[PDB]
């Protein structure tokens, strides 16, 4: 079986920018190639195949070179649509083969997270559960760091993180994180703070309730 | 439009068997060689099979032969795919594609989810909120299994300013959340509801985001 390799797995690039992303089989595939983008949402289409043609439909702002080993997709001037993961594939040789891809992001200005945190429902205390919740939305860059403190300890166990890919539109990131506990140990606090750290503000980004309000 | 549909992934236990779908349209099938390609929740690729254009020819990578069967009907214009042996590795998105210079087209994909644990609705909970210009409200959908669920906001009246987040699995259960953000002006005068489906255990909840 032949090994194709995406050396770089993510990159970060401006709009406009003329990017490249880069692709290495194992063995020499003679122009054997093909090109894919998949969007953040799962859908998938072929961009370039055999080396250099570009399929029908498709933007001419994608082209697709090389020879042998060695095989590059090149986006002419990046732009908003293009977030996505692309990837190589060789069709020299059975079994067929996928590279690892390669995920596109934007490099946009800085944006500060807008945090947002949600005691449990009376539903889910009704039923001796206790979900604390805290949204951190629309920022840029990804990095970013939180914290739950409880009558100002850090809590670790029980914490649940998800992240959006990055949105389409507006190209921020999001981050969802929740403190899962049981009514009792939820009812032995006062104190509910999600704390975020990022490169936007100098002092950690704090929100909180009390239980006792 | 040149359209292909994936249908069939759902839970199935480890050794059993599960039959997909994709339905064809815009081209003429019987001309085309037809493939299936499955990406695991790693999002690594793997081609699986291939049929030629008449349905007399089959390809399969060591993977899964001797436990898939690719097929086609050329009259009602399907393609099917026939698995056996299923083991939890061939929990992955299916998609159908058409051969022609590459996979030249692809479906939107059916998952396939391969594990012994059990089918589960979620429970779905709502986040309420110290005001300004916009508030941000939210649904917690915790404790379901398998995957997919969607979600919706005022039965998909409200799309703008809305953030669903990826399902994370913690120990055979997934939960997601999702985030909406309106004018404070809209809420709570005027309602928002989150609306919450679950194929796999048949269920579509609303849940009142009350002050």
């Amino acid at each position: 079986d032949i090994q194709m390799t995406q050396t770089t797995s993510s990159l970060s690039a401006s709009l406009g920018d003329r990017v490249t992303i880069s692709c290495r089989a194992s063995q020499d595939i003679s122009n054997y190639l093909n090109w894919y983008q998949q969007k953040p949402d799962g859908t998938v289409k072929l961009l370039i195949y055999y080396t250099s043609r570009l399929h029908s439909g498709v933007t001419s702002r994608f082209s697709g070179s090389g020879s042998g080993t060695d095989y590059s997709l090149t986006i002419s001037n990046l732009e908003q649509e293009d977030i996505a993961t692309y990837f190589c594939q060789q069709g020299n040789t059975l079994p067929w083969t996928f590279g690892g891809g390669t995920k596109v992001e934007i490099k946009r200005a800085d944006a500060a997270p807008t945090v947002s945190i949600f005691p449990p429902s009376s539903e889910q205390l009704t039923s001796g559960g206790a979900s604390v919740v805290c949204f951190l939305n629309n920022f840029y860059p990804k990095d970013i760091n939180v914290k739950w403190k409880i009558d100002g300890s850090e809590r670790q166990n029980g914490v649940l993180n998800s992240w959006t890919d990055q949105d389409s539109k507006d190209s921020t990131y999001s981050m969802s994180s929740t403190l899962t506990l049981t009514k009792d140990e939820y009812e032995r606090h006062n104190s509910y703070t999600c704390e975020a750290t990022h490169k936007t503000s100098t002092s950690p980004i704090v929100k909180s309730f009390n239980r006792n309000e | 439009e040149v359209m292909l549909v994936e249908s069939g992934g759902v839970l199935v236990k480890p050794g059993g068997s599960l039959k997909l779908s994709c339905a064809a349209s815009g081209f003429t099938f019987s001309r085309y060689a037809m493939s299936w390609v499955r990406q695991t929740p790693e999002k690594r690729l793997e081609w699986v099979a291939t049929i030629s254009s008449g349905g007399s020819y089959s390809y399969y990578p060591d993977s899964v032969k001797g436990r898939f069967t690719i097929s086609r009907d050329n009259v009602k214009n399907t393609l099917y795919l026939q698995m056996s042996s299923l083991r939890s590795e061939d929990t992955a998105m299916y998609y159908c594609a058409r051969d022609s210079g590459g996979f030249a087209y692809w479906g939107q994909g059916t998952l396939v989810t391969v594990s012994a644990a059990k089918t589960t609705p979620p429970s779905v909970y709502p986040l309420a909120p110290t005001t300004g210009s916009s508030v941000t409200l939210g649904c917690l959908v915790k404790g379901y299994f398998p995957e997919p669920v969607t979600v919706t906001w005022n039965s998909g009246s409200l799309s703008s300013g809305v953030h669903t987040f990826p399902a994370v699995l913690q120990s055979d259960l997934y939960t997601l959340s999702s985030s909406v953000t309106v004018p404070s002006s809209t809420w709570p005068s005027q309602s928002v509801t989150c609306n919450v489906a679950h194929p796999a255990s048949s269920t579509k909840v609303d849940k009142k985001i009350e002050p």
